[PDB]
């Protein structure tokens, strides 16, 4: 019963689905930390979210050092090709730099809650790479992909 | 009362599908009938387009709430100030303005992408019709 | 007698510039969609 469990949780499906639903779990947390206000502290839900960032940074962490080049240079470099991985990077990074703004004092409450506010457009776009597995999303962010270009230069004329 | 009131509000709703129910003889004349199975397959489409209308138009009416009224407590209209308002958004217009500005443009260009993504979507749906 | 004028020239044109270019990107997103 044991290595059932244990098959069950080392399917990919299961680790995808359960990631997801973890991730819809994040999306409704953060938007209700956003909504509603802040104090001088963080609430709990707010400290939940902080620790889902930080133990993400910590799985990109070992994105970087469990890669196939043995160069470190070489692995950051291979780990940064990835575009959705580079702005997951500079998300993490954003929400850190809200995080020490939002634990200073007035008026830097208001900045960290402004960044915190860019972060809910980065981590509901985040979901595209995901939708582009089912058979009939993937071909639209696709559509949405190419149209960053066209829309771009009919931004110029 | 008010039993009565609410009685006539169900007949109300089943109007709706007492005309609905037109759909299916209208799938005997030689022009309606391909026009109401683009309905059909408009419908599929449409709900996979909502999909998306929400991951993109969602994270921009929770910006513009969070970057607007600040002192809000928590209540269930907030829900409905995130899609109720940002849908007449049209009514609507240190950095400052310029995280505002951000939010606009990308509103913009993303009212640009899922409106013609969807007419491209039920212009190509008409072609296997 | 340029007191409306210029202004209805400037608006005929923002019309007509909006209408083509609106259209340009019916045009090329339905070319887009075809690809994908
Ligand atoms: C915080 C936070 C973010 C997050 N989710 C992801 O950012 C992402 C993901 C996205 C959709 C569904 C499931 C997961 N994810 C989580 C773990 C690291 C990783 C690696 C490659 C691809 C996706 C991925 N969960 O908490």
């Amino acid at each position: 019963l044991g290595r059932k469990i244990y098959e069950f949780y080392n399917a990919p499906i299961v680790k995808f689905w359960f990631y997801t639903l973890a991730y819809i779990g994040y999306l409704m947390l953060f938007n209700y930390i956003v909504l509603v206000k802040m104090e001088r502290w963080p609430s709990t839900q707010e400290w939940i979210v902080i620790s889902y960032i930080f133990t993400l940074g910590i799985e990109k962490m070992r994105e970087i050092l469990m890669s196939e080049p043995g160069k470190l240079l070489q692995k950051v470099k291979v780990w940064l090709q990835e575009y959705w991985n580079v702005t997951d990077l500079i998300a993490i990074l954003l929400f850190s730099v809200g995080m020490i703004l939002r634990l200073q004092d007035q008026p830097f409450r208001s900045d960290g809650r402004v960044i915190y506010c860019v972060n809910i457009i980065y981590w509901y776009i985040r979901l595209l790479d995901i939708f582009g597995v089912n058979k009939y999303l993937g071909p639209y962010v696709m559509m949405i992909g190419k149209m960053m270009i066209d829309m771009m230069y009919f931004v110029i004329i | 009362q008010p039993f009565r009131s609410d009685g006539r509000v169900i007949y109300c709703v089943n109007i709706i599908y007492w005309y609905i129910r037109l759909l299916d003889i209208f799938g005997v004349n030689k022009y309606l009938g391909p026009y109401v199975m683009m309905i059909g397959k408009m419908m599929i489409d449409m709900m996979y387009f909502v999909i998306i209308m929400l991951v993109v138009l969602m994270s921009f009416g929770v910006a513009r709430q969070a970057i607007l009224f600040p002192n809000e407590e928590p209540s269930w209209k907030l829900a409905k100030n995130i899609f109720y308002m940002p849908y007449w958004m049209i009514y609507g217009e240190t950095g400052a303005w310029i995280v505002p500005a951000i939010m606009a443009c990308y509103l913009l260009v993303a009212n640009i992408l899922l409106v013609n993504l969807l007419i491209a979507v039920f212009n190509n749906t008409f072609f296997e019709v």
